[PDB]
RNA sequence: CGCGGGGGGAACCUGGGGAACUGAAACAUCUCAGUACCCAGAGGAGAGGAAAGAGAAAUCGACUCCCUGAGUAGCGGCGAG
RNA sequence: GAAGCUGUUGGGAAGCAGCGCCAGAGAGGGUGAAAGCCCCGUAGGCGAAAGGUGGGGGGAUAGGUGAGGGUACCCGAGUACCCCGUGGUUCGUGGAGCCAUGGGGGAAUCUGGGCGGACCACCGCCUAAGGCUAAGUACUCCGGGUGACCGAUAGCGCACCAGUACCGUGAGGGAAAGGUGAAAAGAACCCCGGGAGGGGAGUGAAAUAGAGCCUGAAACCGUGGGCUUACAAGCAGUCACGGCCCCGCAAGGGGUUGUGGCGUGCCUAUUGAAGCAUGAGCCGGCGACUCACGGUCGUGGGCGAGCUUAAGCCGUUGAGGC
RNA sequence: GGCGGUAGGGGAGCGUUCCCGAUGCCGAUGAAGGCCGACCCGCGAGGGCGGCUGGAGGUAAGGGAAGUGCGAAUGCCGGCA
RNA sequence: UGAAAUUGAACUGGCCGUGAAGAUGCGGCCUACCCGUGGCAGGACGAAAAGACCCCGUGGAGCUUUACUGCAGCCUGGUGU
């Protein structure tokens, strides 16, 4: 009875006003040592991800 | 309790089958089966008798329970429904329209 | 539609109405059913494999046995055992939108009156509950029983009358269901109920 | 009109699936066939592979809880001009939580889109553009205080 | 000498004690779960109950129960939950 | 506690026909079959000497109710509070408060003391360390009501003298098993027979309703008849021809198989099976995709920048509305 | 003009139990079911009709809700080989 | 007097091929009237037993230890008595 929202996953990841789903770029963190300028930097922004969007859309559905 | 029925033991008029029509007074009431005994459903009964005690039995055609929904009472108006009337002192029962 | 017929002790008056004319079958049906649909009590048990006397114990121990394969005697394969999924109780009703209810209400009284069955009255000179009297009226009033009544009165001494009556069905004003109403061939109410009736929807 | 001939106009159909019978559907019993594919399965969404999920993403969002739980700040309801000029008269969270778009909310901020028309817009917060149409033909009622 | 107790009661109730399977596709935190079960005690109920409360409103105003708040706040090998 | 009587079909009317009636009762049950009016009930209405329940109504009693000034006498102790070990909470050590307490230190009485999530200040809240408390809530051994609940392999394990018979040292396990007929009128007497059992008679509408007897299916055993067979080689059938027998005026059709033609059972599981892989003796009955909550896409309909109510309350007794 | 087909998806329909239709209608001049059939209609699952048994129930059109169709599970219970 | 395990259904021949690679059942050919009683045991991969061997399942269990973690138990500082 109701479904539980996957916390996990809603604290690392929020959706558009549309239909799709949004996180934060990744491996940034600890790989890091010296990377490119240019790294960092696509690394800083995020992005779209296609099909696994609709699955975790099945998870935040009452959010 | 509760088991008490329509008439007793008097005059009664019987609209069942194969005696409908006659007419006879009422010898026999049993409560438990619901059923009365006048002189109507007459059958024979061919057995000598269940206890050896007394050798003849009877080959006879006594008279056979019937059921109480069928018979019906009556008075000088001939069949009439139960009314029940308290008196100035007691319970009794008037037919129809008519006393007793 | 509208102009329906009044009959009062002073004649044969044909009022007007406001009631709609488009009558959409389906909402009508959603209606009735949402009501033979709440009515329904859930009350049809089976004891599941569940709540069953038979005891826990295993049969044979399935093995080297030349028999079968199995556990208790509440498995489902064992005649008599627990219902396999046997309906429990529950309700079977549900929420059907208010504005379908009325809706449903409007079209139902508008569409007997079309056909021209719904006769508005008020003259009832059955002073009490004796059923003479209110086939008296009736026979008087056009109905002479060749057709099922919906009999949508405020007075209880009314209600006596046509209360034992077959053909007839009495009904309290507010009373006015889709179900019985469409259950009917006519349909007969007082001015009064009328009023109440144009109160949920007028 | 009488009891027979309501039934649904032919579009309800509770054309429940038997899925074994002997034909349709019927051995397997729907689509199944091969074997884990008669208690259930993993999720899936979201959920199994075996590996390390899609769940490789990273928790930007701060703020992602504190023992205290909560903090108690101001709500903030956008309302939109647009709709705000639809009626007119007296504009106040009065109006717009009666009937409206406020819902029982904290504050009320006009602003958006849309050509405000003349009159007294109490509100509780006002944007920089949204004060120039009211201010074109209006007065700017602002919030309480205390 | 008098007053009382003992013991029984389908389910229900508070208290004292309290698993493991299972789930996490292993498993030890976590889960199942204060669940099952044990024991004591009460009664047509029990428990709880007039504030050393709540929590941000110079707001509410015993306790209990239903809806809602809300799968929110938050808790979590931030995994499963 | 209202209202029916004659005729007719039948073993039997309540069916069918004729005329009539009651109805605050046309819920249901029964009566030889399909009855508002024949019986028991139903609507409405009446009732307790005794017991139990009983502020809903009344009466009585217990208890309790005021201002200002001074004094500051009293306001729950191994308690608060602090620390060490932990439980509860959404709180798993975490910035960890609050509530509880196993060990240790150990206070004050309104200039007191807890608290509002470490801790300080400020502002506000609240009086711990004694006790009591109706109602709203839980349940259903028990009585009643109702059912888009079962109808004897169902439904409680049990409709039936069942927690029995039986099994187990014991805890415990746990069955099967209902129905003649409106009425018993349940078969007198005779015949064969030791008896059981039949046969005739008699009963009944019916006895292939005769007594674990209604209906009485299948596997399975049997008797009579039609067709067929001892030179034959087969998943047993199928196509054709012919002969035999049987229904129809005929054309035609049905039952049987002599000869010729063709032909590797079913299910499962597999790359692949007639397979010398699995399962099945045969029949009949039981048996496996559901339900609740939430989600999602499709769909029918209402309403539209709006749409919708939840608990509950009023109503009813298979009415809805708020 | 397309129409072999397992896993599959999609479409239409048949039958079973109950509900509204029912204070009705069919029914002892015979209900449900059982037995037979070379007739009738349907592609079909089925539906209908005729004779026989049987002895009191049954239920259209149009809709609704499901304990809804078995050949196998060394499946279960019973009966018989 | 009167069982049993077994049993897809049977109208159940040989050889050389052939086939999922060991055929009464499929091809070709050779034998071969129907039915049984007694006896043997080569085949029907004969019966019984969901292979004990082996592998697979992040199955299960008993056991060992300088595998991990943990508990009893024992030693021990402070501490209350
Ligand atoms: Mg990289
Ligand atoms: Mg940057
Ligand atoms: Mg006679
Ligand atoms: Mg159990
Ligand atoms: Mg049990
Ligand atoms: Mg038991
Ligand atoms: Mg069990
Ligand atoms: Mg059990
Ligand atoms: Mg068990
Ligand atoms: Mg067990
Ligand atoms: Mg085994
Ligand atoms: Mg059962
Ligand atoms: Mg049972
Ligand atoms: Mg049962
Ligand atoms: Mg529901
Ligand atoms: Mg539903
Ligand atoms: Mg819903
Ligand atoms: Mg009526
Ligand atoms: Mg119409
Ligand atoms: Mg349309
Ligand atoms: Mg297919
Ligand atoms: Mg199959
Ligand atoms: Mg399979
Ligand atoms: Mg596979
Ligand atoms: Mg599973
Ligand atoms: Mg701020
Ligand atoms: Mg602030
Ligand atoms: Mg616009
Ligand atoms: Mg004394
Ligand atoms: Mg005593
Ligand atoms: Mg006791
Ligand atoms: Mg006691
Ligand atoms: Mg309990
Ligand atoms: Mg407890
Ligand atoms: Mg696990
Ligand atoms: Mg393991
Ligand atoms: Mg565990
Ligand atoms: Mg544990
Ligand atoms: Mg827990
Ligand atoms: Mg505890
Ligand atoms: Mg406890
Ligand atoms: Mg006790
Ligand atoms: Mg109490
Ligand atoms: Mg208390
Ligand atoms: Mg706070
Ligand atoms: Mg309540
Ligand atoms: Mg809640
Ligand atoms: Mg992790
Ligand atoms: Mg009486
Ligand atoms: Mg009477
Ligand atoms: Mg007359
Ligand atoms: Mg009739
Ligand atoms: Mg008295
Ligand atoms: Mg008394
Ligand atoms: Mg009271
Ligand atoms: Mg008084
Ligand atoms: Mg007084
Ligand atoms: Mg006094
Ligand atoms: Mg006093
Ligand atoms: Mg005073
Ligand atoms: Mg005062
Ligand atoms: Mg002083
Ligand atoms: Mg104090
Ligand atoms: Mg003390
Ligand atoms: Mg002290
Ligand atoms: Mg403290
Ligand atoms: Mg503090
Ligand atoms: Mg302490
Ligand atoms: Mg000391
Ligand atoms: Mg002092
Ligand atoms: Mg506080
Ligand atoms: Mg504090
Ligand atoms: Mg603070
Ligand atoms: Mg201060
Ligand atoms: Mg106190
Ligand atoms: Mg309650
Ligand atoms: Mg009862
Ligand atoms: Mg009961
Ligand atoms: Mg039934
Ligand atoms: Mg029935
Ligand atoms: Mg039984
Ligand atoms: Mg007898
Ligand atoms: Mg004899
Ligand atoms: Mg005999
Ligand atoms: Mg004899
Ligand atoms: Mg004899
Ligand atoms: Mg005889
Ligand atoms: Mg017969
Ligand atoms: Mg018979
Ligand atoms: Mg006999
Ligand atoms: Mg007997
Ligand atoms: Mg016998
Ligand atoms: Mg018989
Ligand atoms: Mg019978
Ligand atoms: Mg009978
Ligand atoms: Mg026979
Ligand atoms: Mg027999
Ligand atoms: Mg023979
Ligand atoms: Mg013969
Ligand atoms: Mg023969
Ligand atoms: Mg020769
Ligand atoms: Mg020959
Ligand atoms: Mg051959
Ligand atoms: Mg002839
Ligand atoms: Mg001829
Ligand atoms: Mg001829
Ligand atoms: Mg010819
Ligand atoms: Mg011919
Ligand atoms: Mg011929
Ligand atoms: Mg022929
Ligand atoms: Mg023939
Ligand atoms: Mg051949
Ligand atoms: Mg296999
Ligand atoms: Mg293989
Ligand atoms: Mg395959
Ligand atoms: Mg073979
Ligand atoms: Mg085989
Ligand atoms: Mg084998
Ligand atoms: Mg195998
Ligand atoms: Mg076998
Ligand atoms: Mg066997
Ligand atoms: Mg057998
Ligand atoms: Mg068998
Ligand atoms: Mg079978
Ligand atoms: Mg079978
Ligand atoms: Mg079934
Ligand atoms: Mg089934
Ligand atoms: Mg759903
Ligand atoms: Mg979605
Ligand atoms: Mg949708
Ligand atoms: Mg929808
Ligand atoms: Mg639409
Ligand atoms: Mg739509
Ligand atoms: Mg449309
Ligand atoms: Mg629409
Ligand atoms: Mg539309
Ligand atoms: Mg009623
Ligand atoms: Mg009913
Ligand atoms: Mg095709
Ligand atoms: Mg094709
Ligand atoms: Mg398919
Ligand atoms: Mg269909
Ligand atoms: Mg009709
Ligand atoms: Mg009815
Ligand atoms: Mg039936
Ligand atoms: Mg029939
Ligand atoms: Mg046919
Ligand atoms: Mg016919
Ligand atoms: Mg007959
Ligand atoms: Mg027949
Ligand atoms: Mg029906
Ligand atoms: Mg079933
Ligand atoms: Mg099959
Ligand atoms: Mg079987
Ligand atoms: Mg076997
Ligand atoms: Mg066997
Ligand atoms: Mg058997
Ligand atoms: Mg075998
Ligand atoms: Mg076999
Ligand atoms: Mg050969
Ligand atoms: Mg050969
Ligand atoms: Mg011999
Ligand atoms: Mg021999
Ligand atoms: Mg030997
Ligand atoms: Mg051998
Ligand atoms: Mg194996
Ligand atoms: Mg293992
Ligand atoms: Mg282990
Ligand atoms: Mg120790």
């Amino acid at each position: 009875p109701k479904m539980k929202t996957h916390k996990g996953a809603k604290k690392r990841v929020k959706i558009t006003a549309s239909g799709k789903v949004v996180a934060m770029k990744t491996g940034k963190r600890h790989l890091n040592w010296q990377k490119s300028g240019k790294e960092i930097r696509q690394k800083g922004r995020k992005f779209v991800l296609a099909k696994p969007e609709a699955e975790r859309i099945k998870l935040l559905l009452p959010y | 309790r509760v088991k008490m029925h329509v008439k007793k033991g008097d005059t009664v008029l019987v609209a069942s089958g194969k005696y409908k029509g006659r007419v006879g007074k009422v010898k026999e009431v049993l409560p438990k089966k619901y059923a009365v005994i006048v002189e109507g459903v007459n059958i024979v009964k061919k057995a000598v008798r269940v206890s050896p005690k007394y050798p003849q039995g009877g080959f006879i055609e006594k008279e056979a329970p019937l059921h109480a929904s069928k018979v019906r009472p009556i008075c000088p108006a001939c069949g009439k429904p139960t009314r029940v009337r308290k008196k100035f002192l007691e319970n009794g029962k008037k037919i129809r329209v008519c006393a007793k | 539609m509208y102009q329906i017929p009044v009959l009062s002790p002073s004649g044969r008056r044909e009022l007007a109405a406001d009631l709609p004319a488009e009558i959409n079958p389906h909402l009508l049906w959603e209606v009735v059913r949402w009501q033979l649909a709440k009515r329904r009590r859930g009350t049809a048990s089976t004891k599941t494999r569940g709540e069953v006397a038979y005891s826990g114990r295993k049969i044979w121990p399935q093995k080297h046995t030349g028999r079968a394969r199995h556990g208790d005697i509440g498995a489902p394969i064992f005649v008599g055992g627990g219902v396999v999924f046997g309906p429990k109780p529950r309700d079977y009703s549900y929420t059907l939108p208010k504005k379908v209810r009325k809706k449903g209400l409007a079209m139902a009284v508008a569409d007997r009156a079309r056909e021209g069955k719904l006769l508005l009255v008020e003259a009832f000179a059955g002073v009490n509950g004796k059923t003479k009297e209110f086939l008296a009226w009736a026979k008087e009033a056009g109905l002479d029983g060749s057709e099922s009544v919906l009999l949508v009165t405020g007075n209880e001494l009314v209600r006596r009358a046509a209360r034992n009556l077959p053909w007839v069905v009495t009904l309290a004003p507010e009373g006015l269901n889709v179900y019985d109403i469409v259950r009917t061939e006519r349909l007969v109410m007082d001015l009064d109920a009328w009023e109440v009736f144009q109160n949920r929807i007028g | 009109d009488l009891r027979p001939n309501p039934g649904a106009n032919k579009r309800r159909k509770r054309v429940g699936r038997g899925p074994g019978s002997g034909h349709g559907k019927t051995a397997t019993r729907g689509h199944k066939g091969q074997k884990s594919r008669s208690g259930g399965l993993k999720d899936p969404r979201r959920f199994e592979g075996g590996r390390s999920t899609t769940l490789m993403r990273l928790p930007k969002r701060g703020m992602q809880g504190q023992v205290p739980g909560e903090i108690k700040r101001p709500r903030y309801q956008g309302v939109n001009l647009k709709d705000l000029a639809r009626f007119e008269g007296e504009v106040t969270p009065e109006l717009l939580v009666r009937a409206g778009l406020l819902k029982k909310g904290y504050r009320l901020k006009i602003l958006g889109e849309g050509e405000a028309k003349p009159l007294k817009v109490v509100a509780h917060a006002f944007s920089k553009s949204a004060l120039e149409k009211l201010k074109a033909a209006g007065g700017e009622p602002v919030l309480l205080e205390a």
